[PDB]
């Protein structure tokens, strides 16, 4: 029979309020004494109060800010900004959209064979490297690029090492010029300044060793340990992209040269950015190389000569996730390799929130992809660029904080993009504005007459 | 047994060429450098140059460039000397070498072959007996002129090959293109003339052969 | 299966020296067996390494050996308007060696050689040369089959034809019964490899000191080749020499040739003039199928069989990964003029980057049951990786699965225990035939001793 | 030059 | 050309000595020598190479040495099969060269020639020649020279002499000497001479015919 609003004290307007969400205060004077002011809003209009007179505020969520979400400043979160109104122990429902709209970041480390075989295919890894860098950065704004260059160990027997004009130059014999040889060299931290980088690959030259076999897997397991020289990031798409036009060299070779300390996996380039212990250690091991790409994130991507292809496709399958390419005057056989593995990235939607005072809590309903509203979730996966998803969010106040306007922040991670929610706290009647200091009615002891009422 | 057999004896014209051989026994031709080598008696001994019959590079003496060409085919364990444009100072005896261990020695040595170069015709020598002047002590010496016969060799003996002992018989010597030799034999007083002395000479190359008694002179 | 690894006899050579990176057992005149260990790193008399050989006498509390002095210096000849050149720093002395007879052989894979003309030159490159030593008398002599005197142009004008300037002979070496050296050449003809053999004898009586250049004229090399497939293969990184064209009077020669075919790797049995009886393919590329070889007869037939090892095979494993463990494969000869079939059993390591089959030793009959036995080193094996070598006991079947014995390394982790391996011989001659293994790493030498 | 040996083996 | 001087050119020695023959170089050859032997009518045997390295069968009684541009061959007890030429050869520059050789001849006691006069034979006359034969035979040492008179005057041109080697039996020389001229200068003149001049007598022995005195 009795409700909570007339049954609780209820000496004023305020404390009205403070008990229920569905509580109504009546402030007209013609109202009889009979009649509780303190009710369901039903009642109060059954019981003849003036629907003027009658205090009833509902909780609502004004959208402020509603730039619409980025298609092709970048905005991925709508709304920006929304103020919620709420009275005591009341709660709000609003909506969010976000999609992604920035490309997602990818690394490219170029590894360049420039043994003197590659004087002829030279060329092709300059213009494979700089459409490598020109294309992906139209496929993707955060692509991140680098190379270095190898050609093997450099000592005997693969290293010319007479006469002494052979040391600074290999193609002495010749009657010609050519670079020294060298094992590996680092030359370009990832970097996203493509134009430098390709003005880099066009500088590059052959250098000139003895047998035909290389040793790019040097250079292959350094790139992949060597984690702050190369430049990888924690959370970006990492792709080495080999190439050569020969026979590589392999675990247990390098006895030919008295070497046969096995490579030990680790990192070994360095204040001057070569590989320090080329001549002191082996070639690495497939199996190791398997290991080290996979504990690094690393996928390789081998780019030969069509004269090896059928080389390194077979060592591909012995080292699962690698794929081979072929290296040619035509950039599009590799490039598609690359396109490819950028359209298997997918991603995630995970809301957080911040500057969450005590006194508010929130509840979430996520639709994903599947356009099915799964409650209680605030987290999304398996999007691609140019997809939304959507969330709704129901914001609860625990009873009337006394600080009255705060403010806080929602964000998916890994996203500039957040929803600013101002919250303002509606304790207060508006009869209370026009409280009449004079007492006027009461005479007693009592002062000020608000919402048709004494003390 | 290393064994270096080279081809028979030359008898060849002036402005000619010849090609000598030298086949290996006991061992392949292309195991080592093979060189060749010039004997004559007044310069001595010269070297022409090498091949390594393996690949067929050749060294040489800048004298014999141009003349000599060094070749092998190890085919037939054979290594080959040719000298083109042939003249006097070629008449010699050539040699093929090769080393025992060391890859630059000279250890074993063919049998050498002999190249003469000359005009000449074949020539029928005439032999003269040659007795003492007209007094006698305890031993004589009779003698026997061999003039003019192209080519060498010619075989001189006493007695049929009897008369063996106290016997000089001299190299022949050329002068104008042919050649001559004389011999000598000594023997006791007691001996000539009571016992006949003969000399016999046989030329092959004519197919002569003819015997001249030493007669005492006469009145 | 009787090993005894409790007590162990440890020989040592100097730190850094690679002590033990080869050995061999080597038994003089009167009968007495000592220990030759190679030690390719040894500094020689002026702080340079050359490398070095040591020559252990058996004693069951072991230690320090005496040195087996060969000539380091570098030799220079003035000969034929050329300059030959040897170059013995860095040599690697004892990176293989071999006792046969009263004689040990220790070669040096890494020796270099020039050869000077005006401006020109044959290239410095390493044509590797081997130090033999007869310790009774003193006699020393060389033998370096791959020693040019041609120009750098001549090649280049032939095609690189005949191109023996990258040998490495003596990377691997076997002597027969008969007393022929066979000396492994991998960089032999521009990295395929070659094969050079010459009788002991006749390379003591050809050799004189400063010659440099020498005839030794019952020499036999086998032949260069335009076939790809031989290409960069390494045909005689490892060799051996066996019984299997059933004629007694002839010798047959086993060849590694660990990257051959694009690093498929192949094994080949062949006759003394160098020609293929059989070929056996490696089975996984990159497994350095033919790094090592051995021949013995383990299923007590009279027939030689043959087994190789690939220590960078890599097993299979679930969800389709691969992982690196070796493998050891053993042939059994067949009767007749029939040809050596698939593999009769194979035998894989099991922990990752162990090199299961890195070094293949026949024991001879280490239970004395009429079977011959084997062991196989894993010089990164174990599940600490100090390494462990392995013995199988040879059955009517060929070999058991599951070894008799394992051979736990007693050095710290790098030694290299198991890199090298010799058995077959009666070291303490109690009857039973004993096995030394090395660890080049620890500059050490282990022996266990076979007990009844 | 031909067939006998003869290869391009090298870095070429 | 590296210049190779071989000393002595000749030697007269005995069964049991101990003989050394030279060679000195141009320039230094650094014992890339060899030495090589020639018995009388026969072919090259090598002795040494490489300065001081025998060659396989060869005696030990034969060594090498020196060092340098100078280098030596000694025989330790001559043994009869030792009486022979011998040559060095350098081959530390292309052209290989060799040296002048050293013939090892028998030493004896002096012995003076035999000489014996010949006129020309009636068939060499009757046929329109004449030669005038001298033999000079059995000598020792080696050196000798010959003179020819016709009537007291010196003949030089038309004489063709030769030698033979050291005779097996006796170690001794033998000489011919003919002097050829037409029968018409021959039957010109009277008295026909040869002269032997040799260390055995500081006058020389003269052998004479005069032409028809019978
Ligand atoms: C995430 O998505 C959720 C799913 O849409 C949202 O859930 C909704 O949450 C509202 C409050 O936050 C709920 O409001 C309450 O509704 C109560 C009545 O609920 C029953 O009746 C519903 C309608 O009638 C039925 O319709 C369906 C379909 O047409 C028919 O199947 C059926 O035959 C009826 O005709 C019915 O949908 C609802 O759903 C069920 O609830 C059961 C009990 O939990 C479950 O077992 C069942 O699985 C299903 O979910 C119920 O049967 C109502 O009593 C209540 O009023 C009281 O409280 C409010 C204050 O909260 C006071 O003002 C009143 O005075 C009362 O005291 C209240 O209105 C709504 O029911 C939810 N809807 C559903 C479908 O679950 C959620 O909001 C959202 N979150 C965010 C952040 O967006
Ligand atoms: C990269 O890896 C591939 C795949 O492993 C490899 O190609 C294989 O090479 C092997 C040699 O190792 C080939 O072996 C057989 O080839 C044929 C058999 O006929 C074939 O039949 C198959 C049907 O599945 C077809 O795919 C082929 O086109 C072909 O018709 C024969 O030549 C051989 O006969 C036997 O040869 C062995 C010696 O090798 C001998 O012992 C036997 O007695 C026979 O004579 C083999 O049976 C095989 O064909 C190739 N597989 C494929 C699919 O092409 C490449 O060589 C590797 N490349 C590099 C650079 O590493
Ligand atoms: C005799 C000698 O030099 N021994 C040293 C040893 O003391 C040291 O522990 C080891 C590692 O540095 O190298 C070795
Ligand atoms: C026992 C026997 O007769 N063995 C012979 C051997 O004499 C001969 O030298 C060889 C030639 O290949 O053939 C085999
Ligand atoms: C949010 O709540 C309001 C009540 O004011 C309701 O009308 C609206 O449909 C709700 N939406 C969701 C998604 O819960
Ligand atoms: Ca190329
Ligand atoms: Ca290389
Ligand atoms: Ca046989
Ligand atoms: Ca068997
Ligand atoms: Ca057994
Ligand atoms: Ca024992
Ligand atoms: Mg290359």
């Amino acid at each position: 029979g009795p409700n909570i609003c007339t049954t609780r004290g209820v000496s004023s307007c305020q404390q009205c309020l403070a008990v229920s969400p569905m509580c109504a205060w009546c402030s007209d004077e013609a109202l009889p004494l009979g009649s509780p002011r303190c009710d369901l809003k039903e009642n109060l209009l059954k019981d003849n109060c003036a629907p003027e007179s009658i205090e009833f505020p509902v909780s609502e969520a004004r959208v402020l800010e509603d730039r619409p979400l980025s298609d092709k400043q970048v905005t991925q979160v709508s709304p920006q900004r929304i103020a919620l109104r709420l009275r005591p122990d009341d709660s709000k429902n609003f909506s969010i959209q976000v999609r992604q709209v920035e490309d997602y970041p990818v690394d490219i480390y170029y590894l360049m064979d420039l043994s003197y075989s590659m004087k002829d295919d030279l060329w092709s890894i300059q213009n494979l490297g700089t459409k490598l860098a020109t294309q992906m950065r139209k496929l993707t704004s955060n692509l991140r690029i680098g190379f270095g260059a190898f050609v093997d160990k450099p000592v005997s027997p693969y290293m010319y090492i007479s006469p002494p004009e052979a040391l600074e130059n290999p193609c002495y014999d010749m009657k010609t010029t050519c670079l020294p040889m060298f094992g590996y060299k680092h030359v370009l931290t990832l970097t996203d300044q493509v134009t430098r980088f390709n003005e880099e690959v066009k500088k590059q030259s052959v250098s000139r060793n003895r047998d035909a076999p290389e040793g790019g897997f040097d250079a292959i397991m350094q790139a992949t340990v060597c984690d702050e020289k190369i430049g990888w990031r924690n959370d970006a798409s990492h792709l080495l992209v080999f190439t050569t036009d020969a026979k590589t060299h392999i675990a247990l070779d390098g006895r030919l040269a008295g070497i046969v300390q096995p490579n030990d996996g680790q990192c070994h380039v360095g204040s001057d950015n070569h590989y320090s212990a080329s001549t002191t250690m082996d070639y690495p091991s497939l199996g190791l190389m398997t290991e080290k790409l996979s504990q690094k994130n690393i996928n390789l991507i081998f780019a030969v000569t069509e004269n090896v292809v059928n080389l390194y496709q077979n060592y591909s399958e012995l080292i699962p996730g690698t794929t081979v390419g072929v290296l040619s005057m035509d950039s599009s056989n590799v490039l598609q390799l690359i396109v490819d593995a950028y359209g298997k990235i997918r991603s995630k939607v995970e809301l957080e929130v911040r500057d969450l005072p005590e006194e508010l809590s929130l509840s979430f309903n996520a639709t994903c992809l599947n356009n099915e509203v799964i409650p209680g979730l605030k987290s999304c996966m398996g999007l691609k660029i140019g997809d939304t998803v959507s969330f709704s969010i129901e914001a609860k106040v625990r009873g009337c904080p006394q600080e009255k306007e705060k403010s806080f922040t929602i964000k998916p991670v890994g996203f500039k993009d957040s929803l600013i929610v101002q919250v303002t706290f509606d304790c207060d009647c508006a009869c209370q504005a026009q409280a009449e200091p004079n007492s006027h009615r009461c005479n007693n002891g009592n002062g000020t007459f608000e919402c048709g009422v004494c003390r | 047994e290393v064994q270096l057999q080279q081809s028979g004896a030359e008898l060849v014209k002036p402005g000619a060429s010849v090609k000598l051989s030298c086949t290996a026994s006991g061992f392949n031709i292309k195991d080592t450098y093979v060189h060749w080598v010039k004997q004559r008696p007044e310069q001595g001994l010269e070297w022409i140059g090498r091949i390594d019959p393996a690949n067929g590079y050749t060294k040489y003496d800048p004298k014999f460039q141009g003349k000599a060409t060094i070749t092998a085919d190890t085919s037939s364990n054979t290594a080959y000397l040719q000298l083109s444009s042939l003249t006097s100072e070629d008449t010699a005896v050539y040699y093929c070498v090769r080393p025992l261990y060391d890859y630059y020695a000279m250890d074993y040595w063919g049998q050498g072959t002999s190249v003469t170069v000359s005009s000449a015709k074949t020539t029928a020598p005439s032999v003269y007996p040659l007795a003492p002047v007209c007094t006698t002590g305890s031993s004589v010496t009779l003698g026997c002129l061999v003039k003019g016969y192209f080519p060498e060799p010619v075989t001189l003996t006493w007695n049929s090959g009897s008369l063996s002992s106290g016997v000089h018989t001299f190299p022949a010597v050329l002068q104008s293109d042919l050649y001559t030799l004389s011999s000598s034999v000594t023997v006791t007083s007691s001996t000539w003339p009571s016992q006949s002395i003969t000399c016999n000479v046989a030329h092959p190359a004519s197919s002569t052969k003819v015997d001249k008694k030493i007669e005492p002179r006469g009145p | 299966l009787n090993l005894d690894p409790v007590q162990l006899t440890f020989y040592a050579g100097p730190n850094g020296s690679q002590f033990g990176f080869s050995l061999d057992f080597h038994k003089d005149s009167h009968g007495r067996v000592a220990i030759v260990v190679g030690a390719p790193r040894t500094l020689g008399p002026s702080q340079e390494e050359t490398g070095g050989v040591f020559l252990c006498p058996w004693r069951a509390e072991g230690g320090q050996c005496p040195s087996l002095l060969f000539d380091l210096r570098d030799e220079t000849r003035n000969v034929g308007s050329q300059t030959l050149q040897t170059f013995k720093a860095r040599q690697g002395l004892g990176a293989s060696v071999v006792s046969w007879s009263d004689v040990i052989v220790a070669c040096a894979p890494w020796q270099h050689w020039n050869v000077l003309e005006k401006t020109e030159e044959a290239e410095k490159t390493p044509v590797g040369s081997c130090f033999l030593a007869q310790p009774e008398s003193g006699r020393r002599a060389e033998y370096s089959p791959c020693r040019g005197n041609t120009l750098s142009r001549i090649y280049v004008e032939n095609d690189f034809s005949w191109d023996k300037r990258y040998c490495e002979a003596g990377f691997s070496s076997v002597v027969t019964q008969a007393g022929e050296l066979v000396l492994g050449a991998p960089g032999g003809y521009y990295f395929l490899g070659l094969l050079a053999q010459a009788p002991v004898a006749d390379i003591f009586s050809s050799y004189r000191p400063g010659i440099l250049l020498w005839h030794v004229s019952s020499q036999s090399l086998s032949f260069d080749s335009s076939n790809p497939e031989y290409f960069d293969g390494y045909w005689g990184y490892s060799v051996a020499v066996g019984e299997f064209d059933g004629d007694l009077n002839t010798t047959e020669y086993v060849v590694g040739a660990p990257t051959w075919s694009w690093t498929l790797g192949a094994v080949e049995i062949l006759d003394s003039y160098y020609q293929r009886l059989h070929r056996l393919r490696g089975e996984q590329m990159a497994s350095y199928f033919g790094h090592s070889v051995a021949v013995t007869d383990v299923n007590g037939d009279g027939r030689h069989d043959l087994l190789v090892g690939a220590p960078l095979y890599m097993e299979s494993r679930a969800d389709r990964k691969l992982a690196e463990v070796g493998r050891v494969y053993l042939f059994l000869q067949p009767r007749g003029p029939h040809a050596l079939g698939a593999p009769s059993l194979l035998l894989t390591g099991t922990q990752l980057y162990g090199r299961f089959g890195s070094a293949i030793a026949p024991l001879g009959d280490l239970d004395r049951d009429g079977y011959n036995d084997i062991a196989v080193a894993a010089p990164y094996g174990g599940p600490s990786g100090r390494g462990q070598v392995l013995v199988f006991l040879g059955q009517s079947e060929g070999l058991r699965s599951r070894p008799s014995q394992v051979l736990d390394s007693p050095f710290p982790t790098g030694s290299a225990f198991g890199f090298s391996l010799r058995g077959a011989v009666d070291i303490d001659d109690n009857g039973y035939p004993d096995l030394i293994v090395g660890a080049y790493g620890a500059n050490q030498v282990a022996v266990y001793r076979a007990q009844p | 030059h031909h067939l006998g040996g003869a290869k391009q083996a090298g870095d070429v | 050309d590296i210049l190779m001087t071989q000393s002595p050119s000749s030697m007269s020695v005995s069964l049991g000595d101990t003989v050394s023959i030279t060679c000195h170089a141009s320039q230094g050859i650094s014992s890339n020598i060899g030495w090589l032997q020639q018995k009388p009518g026969k072919s090259f045997m090598g002795l040494i190479y490489y300065g001081t390295n025998l060659v396989d069968g060869v005696p030990s009684r034969f060594s090498g040495s020196g060092s340098g541009a100078d280098y030596s061959l000694t025989i330790s007890s001559l043994d009869s099969e030792d009486f022979a030429d011998y040559y060095c050869v350098q081959y530390a520059q292309l052209p290989y060269t060799f040296g002048g050789g050293t013939k090892l001849e028998i030493k004896r006691a002096d012995a003076a020639p035999t000489v014996s006069i010949f006129p020309p034979s009636s068939e060499q006359l009757t046929s329109g020649g004449a030669s005038v034969v001298c033999f000079l035979n059995n000598f020792y040492p080696k050196d000798i020279n010959v003179k020819w008179k016709i009537d007291g005057s010196e003949r030089q041109n038309g004489v063709l002499n030769s030698w033979t080697d050291q005779d097996s039996k006796d170690s001794t020389y033998s000489m011919s000497s003919t002097l050829t001229l037409t029968k018409d200068e021959y039957e010109r003149h009277n008295s026909y001479t040869c002269e032997a001049t040799h260390k055995t007598s500081t006058s020389p022995i003269v052998k004479s015919f005069n032409r028809n005195e019978c």
